């Protein structure tokens, strides 16, 4: 499996609220800052859903066209398929290679029964999955990039837009992402994942209201000192940030 | 009603008065406690413009939400599927619930009651099921049983109100009413507001149960045999659990209210879908994502919203206020006096 | 099991007129929903009304809302259909009938049938 | 009111064939339909319930079957006792409604 | 102030058998525990089961329980004794019997009786 | 389920004895025994409650006594239709208990 | 839990679920049998007969 590191992507909008020119602190599931996120090229593996996911697709012919949650992914249990946007939590019975041809489509499921809710490399589209409380709630941001190499994630920030909630309350362990096969073969895309994890941020609301720059409070002395002064820039001095507790 | 400063003389006779709010003089003694005030500058009371008219704002919507057809519906689901559905863009009138039946249960949680109709939800959820009448106080947050653990449980933090009645009429026949099923054996409690409808044997037991249906090798779901004959406690009641989200946002759901015309640039009360505050609005520069629906200062207090109708940002400001001060020469040379 | 009916009643328009069906051969009669269903002479059968009689609780069908007045006394457990000021068009046979509980809506028993004549 | 069309309004066959009366419902029903037997000058008797399961006391030639819109009501030998009006009744949701009817004839 | 028990039959084994119970002569019958007692022939009384008419909640003892079913029909004063797979064991002559109210749990009123030969 | 033996289990005594039966609990209870008439093809009838009451209708030639585990019925002159099937029950606690059964014979 | 239908289980300084997960030093049990409208009176702090 190859790695890379995430830097400071993964960032959204916590809530709705609309704030400028403020330094807010929110507890919420975050991609760690300088986190290890494991990229595939186009290979769809069962990945595991630990919390929330963020997910990041770096292309240009739309190979990536969705994914599908379940625990078991078959037909015992009610599993969730998303596609482009069709949403359908379902008891699937899913094929162990799940993936769309397309004619100049959907081979992911040999059957669909008992639904229970219905729903209708210069490209890089960063997503949020989390389910909690039986809501599915799904963050997105669209970005044009250029890549002197194609394999690392642009260093810098952006942020994540709220897009969706679903109350499909299903349990969740385990993800898999939906391939187009091209016009069979397809052309590799790259695609990032990083598990979520409780955090802390201290994020920066410019005059526009937007998130312009964050600080993760547990990543190293200095982010932790920053957020608990709740500044983003540290004057010359020694300062009780935390206490260390077994 | 007014505030008057009294003085009693050594025989218990009123003998003079001061009345508070006749004028600066008046205040300036009763903020003393004295009839009579030294030279100075005293701070008396504080200044505030009132609000000159009410404002309300809802969104221009006029459809009714349709929960009709979730508490007329012929039958209901059953406990381990449970039905849920999404109502929205519609207006909510939560009067029509009362008038239907003696209700059972008519339980709120986060809210109260008769302030529903005067609150707007973002995204209302309807979950409609048939329990026994014993289980009904299983329905809410942090309980235990076979419905909570295996069925349908609640969030702890649970805001919206749980609507039992009795259903004997519909749901009770006297051979017995065996379409109603609930969950007996699961492996772990369902955490909340998710549905299980796996039929998968229940495994107790180390041996596997692949339809053995034998010994600690049960059929997870269990009829429940609907009798009118029965007692109240095993009469089926009809569950309602109406779910909504409080914490304001661009809002789906909102109660009958007549919104008013938009008045800006005066101090008024205002009303945008639930928010009550008092305040000049004015147009706004703040660039607003769709998802926002209103904005907030470094004190969590809102200090933009945006119309329901209009889409349109508007910046809230307290009306003007000030504190008072009465700079007086002294009781005993003048009662004339100047206000800061 | 089953229900007996009263006989055919002949009346002018604009005259009041009850017509009685008691069910008998089966328990508990009073948990049992007893319904009235018209059909018209050489015409399809129309649902009238239902109603519960040990607790008074009716449902009439929206075409004959306001206008019926059924009705269920379970002493004797017997469903009255109270109809005043008969109408010409109020020429049609009437059917009781019985119908099961729980999710099993349909009319299992019914009744043999009045003639009533405006 | 969920309205039932039945067809046909009349149907002419002799004894021993095989009819299939069909019966629409404006909205879906689920499988809560009911198939009566009228005959001339007689109170209906219920035929089928579930819209597949048979009245008992009922010749076991009767069959329902479809879901949804479509319901479709079989008989495999028709008898002079299956000469009578037959009517399709919903029971998915109140304000119940009957169909028009089939006039089965010799 | 009597109990009518259902005639004495003989039924062949594997058969459904129900045993009916009416009360006649004293008010409140809905409010008087009715229950069921056994007697084997040559043997002493066995005591079955009781249900109070208006709730319908059934007792039974240990030997019993499961082995019969008794209910009540309220609406008609009545008590049904049901046994299912009838066997040579189930051969004996029944008792219907009253309770009185509160700590008195004795069989004030008992009826005539109805044997059961399979 | 609490044992009740009842001795003897059969009596001989001639007309106008005074006869006693013993009815023993296999635990004690506070003086909830109830002594009925069988007569042979007969219903037994109640004669007497909390094993000191008799029912109405019962003379007073019938008595009982005892408390807890030991309980006595007494007659003090036979009768003809005295001589029957006599039985003791508990009702102190539920799954109640009937005694064998004392056949009185002359 | 399954002692009658609509039973009144009031705990004061416990709380119904969590009896389950405590330990008792002294535990005693005290019956009797009151009208309805006099339950209420069952509680510490209150009036009546
Ligand atoms: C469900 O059905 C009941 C009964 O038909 C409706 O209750 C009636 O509502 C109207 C208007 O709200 C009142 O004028 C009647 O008095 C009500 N009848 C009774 C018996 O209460 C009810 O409105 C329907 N819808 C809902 C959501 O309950
Ligand atoms: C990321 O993980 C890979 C394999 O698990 C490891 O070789 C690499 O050192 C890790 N990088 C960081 C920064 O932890
Ligand atoms: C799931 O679908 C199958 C296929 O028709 C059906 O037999 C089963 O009853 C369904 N499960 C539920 C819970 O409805
Ligand atoms: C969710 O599924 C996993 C694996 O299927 C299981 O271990 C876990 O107990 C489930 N959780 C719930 C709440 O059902």
């Amino acid at each position: 499996p190859a790695y890379t590191n995430s830097f400071t992507r993964g960032v959204y909008y916590p809530d709705k609220v609309f704030r400028s020119s403020v330094l807010h602190s929110t507890q919420d599931l975050f991609l760690p800052f300088f986190s290890n996120v494991t990229w595939f090229h186009v290979d769809n593996p069962v990945l595991p859903f630990n919390d929330g996911v963020y997910f990041a697709s770096i292309e240009k012919s739309n190979i990536i066209r969705g994914w599908i949650f379940g625990t078991t992914l078959d037909s015992k249990t009610q599993s969730l398929l998303i596609v482009n946007v069709v949403i359908k939590v379902c008891e699937f019975q899913f094929c162990n290679d799940p993936f769309l041809d397309h004619k100049n489509e959907f081979r992911v499921y040999s059957s669909a029964n008992n639904c229970t809710f219905e729903y209708v490399f210069k490209n890089l589209r960063e997503f949020v999955f989390k389910n909690i409380d039986g809501y599915f709630k799904i963050y997105s941001k669209h970005t044009p990039i250029i890549v002197r190499e194609p394999e690392d994630l642009p260093q810098g920030f952006s942020a994540l837009e709220p897009l969706v909630d679903l109350p499909i309350g299903i349990n969740i362990t385990r993800f898999q992402t939906l391939l187009a096969l091209h016009r069979w073969t397809a052309g590799a895309a790259a695609y990032y994942v990083g598990y979520l994890q409780p955090r802390t941020f201290l994020l920066k609301y410019n005059e526009n209201g937007t998130i312009t720059d964050a600080v993760d409070c547990a990543l190293d002395p200095l982010s932790e000192t920053k957020c608990t002064l709740k500044s983003f820039t540290v004057e010359k001095g020694i300062y009780q940030t935390s206490n260390f507790r077994v | 009603p007014r505030t008057f400063l009294l003085k009693y003389n050594e025989n218990g006779t009123i003998t003079d008065a001061v009345d508070c709010a006749l004028d600066p003089l008046s205040e300036t003694k009763c903020t003393l406690k004295s009839f009579t005030v030294e030279k100075g500058i005293y701070q008396t009371s504080n200044f505030r413009v009132q609000p000159t008219e009410s404002i309300v704002r809802f969104p221009n919507i006029t459809n009714l939400c349709p929960f009709d057809e979730v508490f007329n519906a012929t039958r209901f689901a059953s406990v381990y599927a449970w039905n849920r559905k999404r109502i929205s863009n519609c207006v909510a009138d939560y009067s029509v619930l009362y008038n239907l039946a003696p209700f059972f249960t008519f339980k709120c949680y986060g809210v109260s009651p008769t302030k529903l109709n005067d609150l707007c939800f973002t995204n209302v959820y309807a979950d409609s099921f048939v329990i026994r009448g014993d289980e009904v106080r299983q329905i809410a947050p942090g309980q235990t049983g076979n419905i909570a653990d295996y069925n349908y449980k609640l969030p702890d933090d649970f805001t919206g109100c749980v609507i039992a009645w009795n259903s004997n009429k519909l749901d009770s026949k006297v051979s017995g009413n065996y379409n109603y099923l609930y969950r007996l054996f699961r492996k772990s409690n369902l955490k909340p507001f998710e549905r299980d409808i796996s039929t998968e044997i229940y495994q107790a037991g180390n041996k596997p149960c692949n339809g053995v249906a034998g010994f600690n090798c049960y059929f997870p779901l269990r009829s429940y045999s609907f009798r009118p004959t029965y007692g109240v406690g095993h009469q089926p009641y009809r569950v309602v659990v109406l779910s909504f989200e409080l914490l304001h946002a661009p809002a789906t759901v909102c109660g009958p209210k007549k919104s008013t015309n938009l008045v800006k640039n005066k101090c008024v009360n205002f009303n945008f879908n639930g928010l009550k505050g008092t305040g000049v609005l004015t147009e706004s520069n703040k660039k607003f994502l769709p998802f926002q629906q209103f904005g907030r200062d470094i004190a969590d207090t809102t200090d933009a919203v945006r119309d329901p109708q209009t889409l349109e940002i508007l910046d809230i400001t307290p009306c003007s206020f000030g504190g008072v001060s009465v700079i007086t020469p002294g009781t005993n040379t003048s009662n004339q006096v100047a206000v800061l | 099991v089953q229900l007996v009916q009263s006989g055919a009643e002949v009346k002018k328009p604009g005259e009041s007129l009850k017509i009685s069906c008691k069910g008998s051969g089966y328990s508990f009669t009073s948990y049992y929903w007893i319904g009235w269903v018209r059909q018209m002479p050489g015409k399809g059968l129309e649902w009238m009304g239902i109603v519960y009689p040990d607790d008074s609780d009716t449902r009439y069908s929206p075409s004959f809302q306001g206008q019926v007045t059924i009705s269920a006394d379970k002493s004797i457990s017997t469903a009255y259909l109270q109809w005043s000021s008969l109408k010409a068009s109020d020429t049609a046979m009437y059917y009781c009938v019985r119908h099961p509980g729980g999710g099993d809506w349909y009319f299992d028993l019914w009744g043999r049938g009045t003639l009533v004549t405006v | 009111d969920i309205q039932m069309t039945q067809s046909p309004s009349t149907l002419s066959a002799s004894v021993g064939d095989r009819v299939t009366i069909t019966c629409r419902a404006s909205q879906s029903i689920s499988s809560w339909l009911a198939w009566y037997q009228q005959k001339p000058g007689k109170a209906p008797k219920l035929l089928i319930y579930k819209a597949s399961s048979l009245e008992s006391g009922v010749p076991s030639r009767f069959s329902g079957s479809g879901s949804g819109t479509e319901f479709t009501l079989t008989i495999t030998s028709l008898q002079p006792d299956d000469f009578a009006t037959y009517y399709c009744q919903q029971y998915d949701s109140f304000s119940w409604t009957f169909g028009q009817g089939t006039k089965l004839e010799i």
